RNA sequence: AGCCAGGAUGUUGGCUUAGAAGCAGCCAUCAUUUAAAGAAAGCGUAAUAGCUCACUGGUCGAGUCGGCCUGCGCGGAAGA
RNA sequence: GGAAGAUCGUCGUCUCCGGUGAGGCGGCUGGACUUCAAAUCCAGUUGGGGCCGCCAGCGGUCCCGGGCAGGUUCGACUCCUGUGAUCUUCCGCCA
């Protein structure tokens, strides 16, 4: 989790999802890549 | 009838000794503070019969092994306590191997924790012990299954205790004493306690203390909580001695004996018996009764070695 | 002898039986007898020349041994010792390591021809030579 | 697009050797078995096993790929 | 004895170091070395071991050396576990 304003994809398993209207990044295999509010 | 108790730690060996003798083995505050037998403690069982069997409780720890090695000198009989809960422990098997190598004439296996286990486990551990005896080349052994807190096996144990030989010694042997615990009592000097390998001693006798290299007159002695004018080999001997020697030079594993030894030698040959063969010129611990040494072994013909 | 378990084509030079520093325990991790990798290891070793780092297939099973077959010497060092000049470049376009001719390597490689893939003999020839030319040597043509 | 399967061998590849073998790089910058096979796009690891992916097949059955101009909205946006 | 701690090279001190051991510092022995010094390097601290020819009073073999042993780990003085040894401090030495 990090609130950085630019949430570019980092691994192939990273995928954008819009939850509660804010978009998220979740890299299934690699938790550290998880991001917020791009 | 000296019976030294050995076995893996906290398997009731102290409880057994309080059951038979009721002696408090602890002496140093730390072992009192920590509740374990950190170091050797002694029990004795005086009787109207006039013999006092000797009891030596020892740590089952390898770092503490150097003290147990202090206690294994002069044993008449060895009793390895084994809790029925886990059966024989690895420390117990180690002690069994050490007794087989030392050539102890006989040893008794005493099974504890018997009340907590069902009898089926009793017979199973009994079988397992009787198999292990053959593994170590043990001949006679009398297995006693008992809850020492309950006093269960006491009567069965008694007959065996009376069976145990006290070693005889020929009158013609140079007196030899292995020092164990040197502690002054405020009365009358040093009194150092140790096992007598051979010979008799009296208060008028002069002895020769090794490692201090000084003669020492005997002030007094107690045979086994049994003060007397004379002492014979085959028991722990409290020995109160005078002379120029002082505790700073005194060391456990120093010998007290009738005449000045020729000076100690590092090199020695030894017959080997081993569960598996040793290799030439390798570092190892030499452990002798009350003696720690470090040395390298070498192989000569077959089960012959140079230390 | 059984379904796939261990085997891959990897081993050191044929002069080192059961190597300890690059490998040691790593070769003993599974249940093949160590003897296979020392005594039977010299079988292909001195059969040709000592210390040919031929990869060997050994499917370690729990069922005593596995068939010994030390097959193909690696082409890389084979294009060193066979050419005779062990040195090279690693700079394919930036320098020319040297030159041999079709007569040596094209004849040498045929010993491996039974195992090497190819449509025809020359499919293997250009395939090795395209690798050998890319080794920085410019072979005669 | 899923689903089902493949996705080589000389490959511990010249240098440079703890070892970099598709997996920093010297350099991989070939070609070939056939469907291609990246002298390799990810990770795993000292690098190989290991799985993947690009890539080439099979099932499926009607629409589908990735950008440019774009108009309007979202985050970035905390004070008494 | 017990608990905890420091140290244990390959001449000493230190930096160390997991890529294969190296280096900074130092004392001394000489050489190159001057009238002596000083300095620079060189050369060197040569170490041990089972065994050998031995008493050869020594010299070799192979092997090893960060006290020694053990394991990693792919590879250890290097990481770590022990092991003692010396060394620091403290707990009690109760026939
Ligand atoms: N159920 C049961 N438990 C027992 C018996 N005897 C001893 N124990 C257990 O053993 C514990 C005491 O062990 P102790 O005798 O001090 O051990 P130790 O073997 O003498 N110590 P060390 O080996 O160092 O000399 C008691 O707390 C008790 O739980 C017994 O007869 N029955
Ligand atoms: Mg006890
Ligand atoms: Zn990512």
């Amino acid at each position: 989790m990090k609130v950085r304003a630019s949430v570019k994809k980092l691994c192939r398993n990273c995928k954008i999802v819009k939850r509660d209207g804010v978009i998220r990044v979740i890299c299934s295999a690699e938790p550290k890549h998880k991001q917020r509010q791009g | 009838m000296i019976i030294a108790t050995a076995g893996h730690v906290d398997h009731g060996k102290t409880t057994l000794l309080q059951a038979i003798t009721g002696v408090n083995a602890d002496r140093l505050p730390e072992e009192k503070k920590r509740g374990m037998t950190i170091d050797l403690g002694y029990a004795y069982w005086p009787q109207p019969d006039g013999r006092v069997p000797g009891f030596i409780d020892v740590p089952g720890h390898e770092k503490f092994l150097s003290n147990m090695l202090a206690g294994v000198g002069g044993i008449d009989h060895a009793l390895l306590v084994v809790a029925c809960d886990d059966g024989v422990m690895a420390q117990t098997r180690e002690h069994l191997a050490i007794l087989q190598l030392t050539g102890n004439p006989m040893l008794t296996v005493a099974l504890t924790k018997a009340d907590r286990v069902d009898e089926a486990r009793v017979d199973e551990v009994e079988r397992q012990v009787k198999e292990v005896l053959r593994e170590y080349g043990f001949a006679e052994a009398k297995l006693f299954i008992t809850a020492a807190t309950e006093g269960r096996g006491m009567d069965a144990l008694r007959e065996h205790l009376l069976q145990l030989p006290e070693r005889e010694h020929a009158s013609q042997h140079s007196f030899r004493l292995a020092i164990d615990r040197a502690f002054t009592v405020k009365g009358a000097g040093l009194v150092v306690t140790g096992t007598a390998l051979s010979g008799e001693v009296k208060v008028g006798d002069s002895l020769w203390l090794t490692g201090v290299n000084k003669p020492m007159r005997v002030r007094a002695l107690h045979a086994q909580n049994q003060p007397t004018e004379t002492a014979n080999a085959g028991q722990r001997i409290a020995l109160n001695i005078a002379g120029d020697a002082e505790k700073e030079q005194i060391n456990r594993g120093d010998w007290l004996l009738a005449d000045v030894p020729p000076e100690p030698f590092t090199r020695v040959i030894v017959e080997l018996q081993t569960h598996t063969p040793l290799t030439q010129w390798q570092p190892l611990h030499i452990h002798h009764a009350a003696s720690h040494v470090t040395g390298r072994v070498s192989l000569l013909e077959d089960n012959l070695a140079e230390l | 002898a059984k379904k796939v378990q261990a085997y891959v084509k990897l081993q050191v030079a044929a002069g080192m039986a059961n190597p300890s520093p690059p490998v040691g325990p790593a070769l003993g991790q599974q249940g093949v007898n160590i003897m296979e990798f020392c005594k039977a290891f010299n079988a292909k070793t001195d059969s040709i020349e000592k210390g040919l780092p031929i990869p060997v297939v050994i499917t370690v099973y729990a069922d005593r041994s596995f068939t010994f077959v030390t097959k193909t010497p690696p082409a890389a060092v084979l294009l060193k010792k066979a050419a005779g000049i062990k040195s090279g470049s690693g700079k394919p376009n930036k320098d020319k390591v040297g030159k041999i001719s079709r007569a040596q390597l094209q004849e040498i490689a045929q010993t491996k021809a039974a195992d090497m893939t190819g449509a025809d003999i020359e499919a293997m020839t250009r395939s090795i030579e395209g690798t050998a030319r890319s080794m920085g040597l410019v072979v005669e043509d």
